[PDB]
């Protein structure tokens, strides 16, 4: 399912019809996404199980050669990383960078704090890792220098944001897809209900609450107009 | 060891541990470092290769091949004659006289041995490699089990310190894990109907052999005849 | 039963007999596939236990050549893919790709991680695998060339979306269903009643909920109109 | 072994596997590599289809047959003289005797130079396909059976699909058949204890049934003393 069912299962159950509502369906999208890694991290984070094929987005990635700090030569070999920013990952499934195709090639995605200290193995210097840096780019590594060669991967995971992960979304066969509404949702249909149901109760206790409506110059809340 | 040791290469165990789908998140680089974890653990001495290579020795000093792991034997390339050990403190340091046997003594990628200027032959076992520089597995199933379960016994580890896997999940593991690798070096090491030959000649002899190191270990297995009178 | 059966039981138990109605039956469809695949979850994800034949469906698949990454040498072997999309697959029951003949054939459907370090047995080298990937699409190995002139297979398996498999349906021996409410729902008899009690229990409380009648450019829901 | 090998083919075992309907996602893809896991655990010989093949060693070394597994001996073709093992570490490394063997890839490494040998191995027996062949006997088939549903019930334990009182049981009811088909497997026949009976009862000793391709090893000693 896409989007605009998910939000608009949520709005029609809370009959915000109306043009001119409290809520907008931007409150939704917001409370979707935030709810879903709600939602995943207190399934799959107790003992470890099987995630699904159904909460992972693969989102496609470009590099770029870039340095350690800067040009200088006594700071250290240069890396890669992505021209933009990368959605943080969950914790709970199998992220996954693949050179376009899933099926092939061995990029391993390790933590920040592991890749620091990696390769040193000599059996494990051709392999590529990567992780997400404080700055918010995926950066990679290894010993071999034909890894500064790659200039496409994609990257298949369960981010925490479903909206930053759809706009950085892989290109469709026939093409891409320009409204967000119009994307998958990344959520198996068997956690859906437990979903709408959060995120209608979080918004049909505050659909009733007053509005200041007056416009006196004075909080009108507290005598419920 | 009775079977032989067929090559096969490291996505095979890829193959066993993902059909566990709470190990799918297992790489070729989590299973490189698992396989030489494993591969020295049980330490079998048929999973290495056998090389032979002659280095010279410069200043009771010679430099040591790069994929070496152990050195069966040393011996001097003019006699055949073998080196046993350095049991010397004080090898090649002399005193103020500026003052028997051969010996050597390997610690990194450097030999120190007990003669000046000769050629040594060194008998050595390294890791059979790939086209790719991995590691190159054995194809018996029993190897190949008790490596899926030490993975498997690793990696539920990491779990269990995490708090995602049941004591008694660990448990079973370490259980199937500890019989299997008996059953590994029980595999490895008992030895066929041709090599219980080689130690019938060994163990049965009149006059005892004794100098068997003084040559290659050649006629360690050769049967002992006696002249009927 | 059919979708028919099951759209127009909660439609009567919530009475929304008029056309002039708030929740359509399209409301009722979605509801229904989501919790049918909420509730195969609930049941049958714990332990182990039999599935019926009842919650499973049947998609015909036709496959085409697909390269690796590109129509580059080195890049690795040839694939085939589905010309379309597939549903995903929920983990609770016997998911079987067969040549359009159940009994016969072994085409292995595996996880997707589990694909890229596949069939390097000798004796698994003539083994056909699927998996679905996260492009969306069930794609086939093997180490035998011959496993490329596969032109159709099937695919029984309990999906997540149950209305995302009922549009790829087998054609039957008389000819396809064009309505869709009149293909079989894929749910087993003894888990429709409690089915049912969840969908109208979600739509039973928002049915007399108030709405925004009022086109006054203000919101009217705090006041309950 | 008294009894027979019958062979059959690889889908008699999930015949008997899909019976319970917790195993019933079960393939032959499953059955292949769990059936090859067993035959090593167990190591009967006699599942084993004895072959021989010669081939030609070129410089102390030749190439071996694709489907070899284990040797039984090797021999020499000209002689008939058996090699024994390589005990030295220094085999065709010359400076500046007895024949023997020892084999790892589809390499093997003789003392000989240039000689044609006589290597009697052991391999899988085949199919139409190229699929192992199981035995037909119910002993090996039951144990089988619970070995496959012992691998998979340990899989769904570790999910927590499973209570540990069916895999308790499990692992059980498996490994009584364990010992009971390595016990039908390995206990000589009447036809095999003579064999022993002969090779047993010796008065003067024969010590050297490896020099020949152990032919004799049950030949009677016929010791008229006088």
């Amino acid at each position: 399912m896409t989007y605009n069912e998910l939000i608009y299962m949520v709005l029609d159950e809370l009959k915000l019809s109306s043009d001119d509502s409290y809520y907008t369906p931007d409150h939704v999208i917001f409370l979707l996404v935030k709810y879903r890694s709600f939602l995943l991290k207190q399934r799959y984070s107790d003992i470890k199980k099987q995630i699904p094929d159904s909460d992972y987005q693969s989102i496609c990635l470009d590099l770029i050669e870039v340095p350690a700090i800067s040009g200088e030569p006594c700071e250290g070999s240069s890396y890669l990383r992505s021209k933009n920013k990368v959605p943080t990952t969950m914790m709970i499934g199998n992220p996954r960078v693949y050179p376009m195709d899933f099926y092939q090639g061995e990029i391993t995605y390790i933590s920040r704090d592991r890749m620091r200290y990696v390769g040193y193995n000599k059996f494990l210097r051709n392999i590529i890792y990567c992780s997400k840096a404080p700055d918010g780019y995926l950066y990679f590594k290894s010993w071999n220098p034909q890894f500064l060669h790659l200039e496409k991967v994609s990257f298949n995971a369960i981010f925490e944001d479903a909206k930053e992960a759809s706009e950085m979304a892989c290109p469709e066969e026939n093409g891409t897809i320009c409204k967000l509404e119009d994307k998958e949702f990344p959520i198996e249909d068997a956690l859906v209900p437990p979903l709408i149901e959060l995120v209608v109760k979080e918004l049909r206790g505050p659909e009733y609450s007053p509005k200041d409506e007056d416009n006196n110059a004075k909080d009108d809340l507290p005598d419920a107009r | 060891m009775v079977n032989n040791i067929n090559w096969v290469k490291l996505p095979v165990i890829l193959d066993r541990l993902l059909r566990h789908p709470l190990l799918t998140d297992l790489n070729l680089e989590t299973a490189i470092q698992y396989t030489l974890d494993f591969i020295s653990a049980m330490g079998l001495p048929n999973v290495y290769v056998d090389k032979i290579e002659t280095i010279d020795i410069k200043e009771y000093r010679g430099e040591l091949p790069c994929d070496l792991i152990s050195i069966n034997q040393v011996r001097l390339h003019k006699n055949g004659i073998a080196l046993r050990a350095m049991t010397d403190n004080f090898n090649a340091y002399p005193t103020h006289d500026h003052k028997g046997e051969p010996s050597f003594k390997t610690q990194g990628r450097v030999i120190f041995t007990s003669i000046k200027h000769e050629k040594v032959d060194i008998s050595y076992k390294a890791i059979m490699l790939d086209d790719e520089g991995l590691p190159l597995i054995p194809d018996n199933p029993i190897f190949l089990k008790t490596l899926e379960l030490y993975i498997k016994k690793e990696w539920f580890t990491i779990l269990f310190d995490m708090g995602k896997i049941s004591p008694a999940v660990l448990n079973n593991t370490q259980q199937e894990y500890a019989f299997k690798a008996g059953q590994c070096n029980n595999e490895f090491v008992i030895p066929s109907v041709s090599e219980m030959e080689a130690i019938t000649n060994m163990w049965n002899q009149l006059i005892p052999r004794v100098t068997e190191f003084r040559r290659g270990f050649k006629n360690l297995g050769d049967k002992e005849y006696i002249r009927v009178h």
